[PDB]
């Protein structure tokens, strides 16, 4: 997957060619956004401080005499969505 | 005390003064002489009303000031609601998130109505009870003229929990969504039956039926998120199923106007579109307004009348607005002063009157409010001639001002 | 730290006069009334869209005054500073962002109550209840004033975890917004270990369950962007507001009418205030045709704020235009729209109490003879370059161990600096070396 | 935090615009775009025929 | 229940 | 380490004594009297700081020291102010304005410092012991004064066992946030080494009190500010130049803020330097936006330069001198850079071939001042180095005169480059 | 094998110690004075002090600008960064000119990273705890080491640990009887699957059946990795992971993308600095060729200025074609060879000559040597001949079709009548010319 | 297709039963044409993963 990047595929072990391409070195320095957000919380606790002075729900609801399956297929699109990648989001709480 | 809307340049125009027989009064609903251009625009909307044929354009034109926007709001406010009215200026089509031909689309598409009646059924009364039995419950409601129990099943009672936990609260279900909307803690309870039938007579652009069923909560019309409607397809089958709706019952289309302001400022690609989008049966009425006299047209180098091509000028009606005599001048100078706060010396108001005359109405118009506030400083209570001449010397005009360019600056 | 900030008002008398050197301001007296005429229009709320142009050479302080208007008005309103050349945006269109920046010119004062609550979190227990996601969370907390206990949401329990929270700790919650804050551990277990990660913190006072009034103020525009890019908070369209979030091209539907709608609903109810303001477009000369010829619609709209133009050219080429040719860089379509407003340019005596009032603006103390001598450098060259001397000329004045600027002083100052007037001989003399 | 969170409201028929469940046609015999990471070369060319 | 202990210890250093 | 010598790494700094007099050869600027001494004044009035965007125009020839002198301000002046320099030409994004590009090059020279004092545990580890049960332990740390034991929280447990460290290790516990830092190895951290393991990865453990208190800085730009403030993302700030941020309530916002910490002191506000090299290629949009971006309370000062004098403006058909319309020009103080005298060539070429560690002969030094005499002063510094080459390649010791008209020969100067262009190529 | 291109016979510069050019050395004929030229800036490369030097390869098309610009890159070898672009790649429409520039200029500075690891493996059999004295009081069970017991290929041999990696061994979740990989310097132990003596007989099973490792329990190796700084940067900028939402910047591609100093210098000279200075990393300074410099913008070139005066620039090699010519984004300035006088200023001059009959001959005897071609010695003469009428380039190119009317009609070599028949099917630039002129 | 559409809830308990035979079969002759084709293969659907993000 990494195609041409300073850091290597995973490799199942020695026993293959490309263990003994790339170093560990050249892995230290591409700071995985994890480390941004590491070593950035000291200034993110202290310089992030701007809200919107005002704020809405999503950009409006929608309202009729609606066909039925209309809802729950956008009810489990937020739960198949909220489902996997909001544990993603954890790591952004901070911030947010 | 102030809301959103306050006086603007367009404020006393509260209609097109006609008699029923298109014919004008000298001054009335705020509207003053141009008389011809008044009756002809007066036609124009009656074939806006009647509504049978379809993508007519109308060219209204004349000096800056002659009032030819005057004229257009006035077209818009004697149509009143409920009929679309899509104001823009030429400028508005060039665009990031779309072409100038597609954002002209558009605006021909939020110019005809589609109107749907609909029935539903609208619950609304004061909650005396509620329960839970972990699920199924009971709800009472109490208008000031009767109470009852109605049996919360899984819907109603999943819905009831979005905003749970109070009570004595007056509330609308509607029995369609079971959308619960609440006006507040027992504002005045209501009065009558407790759920009744009720009709919504809906009246929806074809742009927002387009963008509605352009994608999965496509109803961003709010914000301008579309970028290009796919064309001959999803918008193909809406017109078709438009028109299927129609003949049939289920809606019936109300063709609308675009107003088209400065359209000087399109460019012959646009005005290339416009040949063609004025040709189709969902094509509203257009009137459009130009102050330029013949001139290049914009994208090429031709001159042209109106800067709009020749080949679209076949294609429309050229009203021609007339500049304003010193009676008319007066007259819009009063219905001004009127629409504002302001009360003025006769003397004032012929002053007044000869300082528009000579260099343009609009600057005079500009002066009355300056001249009341003059008056104001020095507590008076009507604008006296002095005020003006004040204030006639503290603001200049374009040609005053480019007269004192007898000194040099930057080019 | 400075830059224009000698000038704090108009300086007008109670009759609406120019006090001829007062506020900061000292000459400009015509063009100072009929900004004192300005001021009152803007502020008696009752107009909509009219347009001010404030005309004239470079340096004749055709930006003071309008800068002093804004602060002759006060904080209270909105004054919207944009240079033309603004409009020129990679991310949305050029009319647009000129009638957003219209849009936030107009301010909104309202009115909000939200209720807390807030102490240590005493106890703590999800409801589950088989669907089989939970239900609620029951919590308990106390207040060096009392203790009460409540049930909360799912997703106020969701954000409790975001936080880790643990009993026994101080936590925060607005429950409108529905946001919270682990605030620490109380100050009393602070001996319960010899090390921890943990911070303490003193027990919350006043009610464990409280609400208060706060009269927020925004402008047409915050309510705008909110229902075009909302934040939202309790949904996942972060989705949304990430891998997207540029700026739109936002529209009519709910620009012109959703938020209209709301905010006098809002006002003609009592909860707010609208405060209409100064949309101060300086450099208005080289916006483009289409941004001109959008102005008229913008300046005849009914909800629009007043609008100052400051321009600077003499008759020239209207930009995106490329033949027609019109004052100051304007359109006569749009010139026929704006009061004019004449800004003079100075006689020697106005421009060296000007370089006296800046002086003393930054703590510069210089002798009349050196003063003078500023005044004779700036009726040869220009008021704002003598104006810039001054810090230059206070240096050399410390470096020579002198309190205070003298004649030698500024000499040797305007030796070392050179203004454009007198390079562009420079640049014409040995004409093919420079390139 | 603002309740005047603005709501669309529309016809019944509007947001029923693009539905037909017996005058539409299968678009399941077009969709190349479906199979490349559900099919196999294998499967189509050598175990089908 | 298990109270496994972890040390780590300066001997000599 | 390897950040080789470029055009530019001889000046050390403008050469002016404590009376801003500029030297005729010191610090490696050479001869530019007048135009050195007036950089020093407004490097001063940089240092003092009470101004805000006032405006310098460094004109003069090609090749007349302009950017030598730009250069010489950043290095006299030294970290902790920002310098932020940019070519004309680095504004013209298809991300974003150009008046977008302008206000991020502003502010990307102020300075926010947050100064506070906070209080830390720092020590070599003797001993850690912990339990699984609500883990728990104790910590016992030394430095060379004294001894202390610490019993862990849960929280501190956790945060001492994410880092794996163990005794031995000398390490700061930050008594606000916990986060440990294993600074190396105490002599005591030694492995039992009866196989293989971690390096001898050794430092000296620390002296003094076990628990001391000291002041932590936290600088950011105002630009860096503004784009982790701009949108939750956020690493905007080192992802790229991915912008367009919202003038609403973020420049006013953190102008208001920034301006509440400096005035209630929790923060220092360091105003820098913003130096547009080859300013002419700004836009008259740009220009436009730069009149009134330099009238503020949060401008830096800019500093600029040019090579060209009466000449068009990019973006329009006006002449004016410097390429700069009279406008922006009225906002600035212009400071001209003069040609070089002989023995200012020869000096500077001295100097040079110094900083490029090549010797040469006296005649070598004659013969290469009248090449960058009758030519010009960068030939005659691209000679050095090429003059050098051919001499080693023989072997020699020192640049000789023969050496100088052997690559002088071989490398062309663009007038003889145009005289030879008589073929009539592809015109 | 590969294919061959037009300048897959340069080798070299061609250049004997004292550099000079004898006459046709290492695919090269003629030009000996540009060659000795571009001799010393081979060495001004090689000796890794400067920063941002350039020099202008100058002369008409066809004179061998790009063959000797790109047999500089033969000189150096495949250890330093040779990073070719044309002039007319910089205009793009995800990121703005000089990004494209900046891109290149530190796509063209290497660094070569040299790190030794070293790592156990094989078999595990042993896997039994060491009791020891109580350290305190009375639980018993104190674990001081742990012994583990690994079979490769070459032999078995038991290994003591300390316990911390008993715990890493266990969270790992390894068995007696599979396959683990240990690194001796970090600690970590990672299972790479059980061994394939107790084979997927009938086991349908995914996880790899890894076989018995070959070689020794031990084994360490010096890793050598080199990477452009800008791989540093671009891995930096869009960085790759499956956690961190903003890692699933998936389904997108990559506009917007310009870096940003803070990051590029900031953040990413300080780690190479270190790198040097502490003896892991040496840096590889090498070239950036750009040939048609012409096709750059008057933008670009005023970037160059600032791009070509810093400390951690590259050198650049410009090539140029055109005469006095207007300057692209300028309104009719005309300058030498379509490049600003400022930037001329800055670039050393390499001038290239016009070929002599005698040298197009040998260039176009190697050229068919390189082809593969066998050529009459009067047919090699015809091509000269018919090459000094018209561009040299046209001349080499009627080699291979010629060739193919040869092996047609039977012939081994190249006899004259091919290339007269050749030279009469297809036309040079000036022939065509004059039909054009002709007709309408 | 296989395809479920839930229509509503019977009107006995809302939507009328249907009135006609429970096995619906008619022959849709309706036409498209290779663009919509075209269009119709250009983006996937579906899917559930990452692909849910597509949508
Ligand atoms: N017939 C009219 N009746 C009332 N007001 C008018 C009339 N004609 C012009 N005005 C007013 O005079 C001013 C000129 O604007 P307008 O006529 O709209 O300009 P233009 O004709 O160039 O569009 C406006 O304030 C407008 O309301
Ligand atoms: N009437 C005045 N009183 C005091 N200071 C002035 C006055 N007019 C101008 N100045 C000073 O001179 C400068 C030039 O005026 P400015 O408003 O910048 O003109 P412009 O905007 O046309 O360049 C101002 O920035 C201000 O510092
Ligand atoms: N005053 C000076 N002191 C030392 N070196 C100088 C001086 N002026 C010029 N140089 C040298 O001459 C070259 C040209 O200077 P530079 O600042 O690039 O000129 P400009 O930027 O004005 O065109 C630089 O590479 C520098 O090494
Ligand atoms: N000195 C030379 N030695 C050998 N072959 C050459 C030489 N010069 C040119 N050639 C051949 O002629 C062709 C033209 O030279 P080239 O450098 O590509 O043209 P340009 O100078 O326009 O870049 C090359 O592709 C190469 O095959």
């Amino acid at each position: 997957q990494p195609v041409a990047s300073p850091i290597g595929p995973r490799s199942p072990g020695p026993s293959h060619p490309t263990f003994w391409t790339y170093t560990e070195a050249a892995h230290r320095a591409v700071l995985f956004p994890q480390q941004r957000l590491d070593q950035l919380s000291e200034i993110i606790e202290r310089f992030i401080f701007v809200m919107p002075p005002v704020e809405a729900p999503p950009p409006s609801l929608h309202a009729c005499h609606p066909p039925p399956w209309l809802a729950p297929r956008q009810a489990a699109f937020q739960e198949q969505l909220a489902s996997e990648l909001w544990p993603r989001a954890r790591p952004l709480h901070r911030i947010v | 005390v102030t809301r959103i809307e306050r006086i603007g340049a367009h404020s006393h125009i509260r209609g097109l003064g006609l008699d029923d027989a298109l014919e004008p009064r000298q001054a009335s609903q705020g509207m003053v002489g141009q008389l011809a251009a008044r009756r002809a625009a007066g036609v124009v909307l009656e074939m806006i009303r009647e509504g049978k044929i379809a993508g007519r354009a109308v060219l209204i034109a004349g000096q800056p000031g002659t009032g030819k926007t005057a004229i257009a709001m006035g077209m818009a406010q004697a149509l009143g609601p409920d009929t679309p009215f899509t104001a823009i200026a030429g400028s508005e089509i060039f665009s990031l998130e779309m072409s100038k031909t597609e954002a002209l689309t558009q605006a021909f598409r939020r110019s005809i109505g589609v109107r749907i009646k609909e029935e539903t059924e609208i619950i609304e009364g004061e909650v005396v009870e509620i329960q839970i039995d972990r699920k199924v419950g009971k709800l009472t409601l109490k208008t000031t003229e009767m109470e009852t129990i109605y049996d919360l099943g899984t819907k109603m009672i999943e819905s009831l929990t979005k905003d749970k936990v109070q009570a004595g609260d007056v509330i609308t279900i509607d029995k369609a969504t079971g959308k619960i909307s609440k006006l507040g803690r027992s504002v005045q309870c209501p009065d009558g039956e407790l759920q009744k039938r009720k009709e919504v007579v809906h009246t929806v652009s074809l742009h927002e039926i387009d963008v509605i069923n352009s994608r999965t909560q496509g109803f961003l019309a709010l914000f301008s998120g579309d970028t290009g409607e796919i064309k001959s397809e999803v918008r193909e089958q809406i017109n078709a199923k438009v028109a299927e709706w129609r003949e049939e019952g289920k809606a019936e289309i109300i063709p609308g106007v675009l107003f088209i302001d400065e359209v000087h400022m399109l460019d012959i690609e646009s005005f290339s579109f416009l040949n063609r989008a004025l040709e189709s049966d969902m094509a509203p009425v257009l009137i459009m307004a130009t102050n330029r006299g013949i001139t290049r047209i914009r994208g090429t180098s031709y001159q042209s009348p109106h800067g709009i091509p020749i080949d679209l000028l076949d294609r429309l009606l050229i009203v021609s607005t007339t500049p304003y005599s010193e009676k008319d001048t007066k007259q819009i100078l009063r219905i001004r002063c009127e629409e504002e706060d302001v009360e003025m010396s006769e003397d004032a108001y012929t002053v007044l009157t000869r300082i528009g005359l000579e260099t343009s109405l609009r600057y005079a118009i500009q002066l009355i409010t300056a001249a009341s506030l003059v008056c104001r400083k020095r507590k008076g209570t009507e604008v006296q001639v002095d005020d003006i001449k004040r204030v006639y010397s503290l603001f200049l005009d374009e040609s005053r001002s480019t007269q004192y360019m007898k000194e040099y600056q930057d080019a | 730290i400075a830059s224009h900030s000698h000038v704090k008002g108009l300086g007008l008398d109670e009759s609406g006069l120019a006090k001829q050197a007062a506020s900061g301001l000292v000459g400009q007296e015509n063009a100072r009334e009929a900004c004192g005429v300005i001021v009152e229009l803007i502020k008696s709320k009752k107009m909509a869209g009219r347009a001010v142009l404030l005309a004239g050479p470079p340096g004749t302080g055709k930006t003071a005054l309008a800068l002093a208007i804004a602060q002759e008005l006060g904080s209270k309103v909105p004054f919207c500073p944009m240079v033309g050349s603004e409009v020129y945006s990679t991310e949305i269109k050029k009319t647009e962002v000129l009638m957003e920046n219209f849009r936030r010119a107009i301010g909104l004062r309202i009115k909000e109550t939200k209720e807390v609550y807030e102490g240590e979190v005493t106890e703590l227990t999800p409801c589950e209840t088989e669907n089989k996601t939970i239900s609620h969370v029951i919590i308990g907390l106390k207040t060096a004033k009392g203790t009460k206990q409540l049930k909360l949401d799912p997703s106020i329990f969701e954000s409790l975890q975001k936080e880790r929270v643990e009993a026994g700790d101080v936590i925060y919650i607005e429950a409108n917004s529905g946001a919270v804050k682990r605030q620490g551990r109380c100050d009393t277990y602070a001996t319960e270990f010899d090390l921890e990660a943990e911070e303490y913190v003193p027990l919350p006072k006043g009610d464990v369950h409280k609400k208060k009034e706060i009269i927020q103020d925004v402008t047409l525009h915050d309510l705008d962007v909110a229902n075009a890019r909302p934040q939202g908070g309790q949904d996942i369209l972060s989705m949304m507001g990430q891998l997207m979030k540029p700026k739109k091209t936002e529209i009519t539907d709910k620009l012109r009418g959703e938020i209209n709608k709301v905010v006098n609903k809002y006002i003609d109810q009592g909860i707010a205030e609208l405060v209409p303001g100064v949309l101060f477009v300086d450099e208005v000369h080289m916006l483009d045709i289409e941004c001109f010829t959008y102005l008229h619609r913008a300046l005849e709209s009914s909800i629009a704020p007043i609008v100052i133009f400051a321009s600077n050219r003499g008759n020239c080429v209207i930009r995106g235009t490329e033949d027609i040719t019109s004052p100051h860089g304007i359109p006569l379509d749009l010139l026929d729209r704006v009061m004019i407003i004449r800004t003079m340019l100075y006689t020697p005596q106005e421009m060296k109490q000007i370089i006296k009032i800046r002086a003393q603006t930054e703590g510069i103390n210089i002798s009349e003879e050196a003063l003078n001598h500023l005044g004779e450098i700036g009726t040869k060259t220009t008021l704002r370059y003598s104006v810039q001397l001054l810090t230059p000329a206070n240096l050399l004045a410390k470096i020579n161990g002198k309190d205070s600027i003298e004649k030698e002083h500024v000499e040797e100052i305007s030796e070392l600096f050179y203004d454009a007037k007198s390079s562009a001989k420079i640049l014409a003399d040995q004409q093919d070396k420079y390139m | 935090i603002t309740p005047g969170i603005c709501f669309s409201t529309a016809s019944l028929v509007l947001r029923a615009t693009d539905v037909h469940p017996l005058q539409r046609i299968d678009m399941g015999r077009f969709d190349l775009i479906g199979l490349e990471g559900r099919v196999s070369r294998y499967e189509a060319d050598t175990f089908l025929p | 229940g298990p109270i496994i202990t972890y040390h780590s210890v300066t001997v000599p250093r």
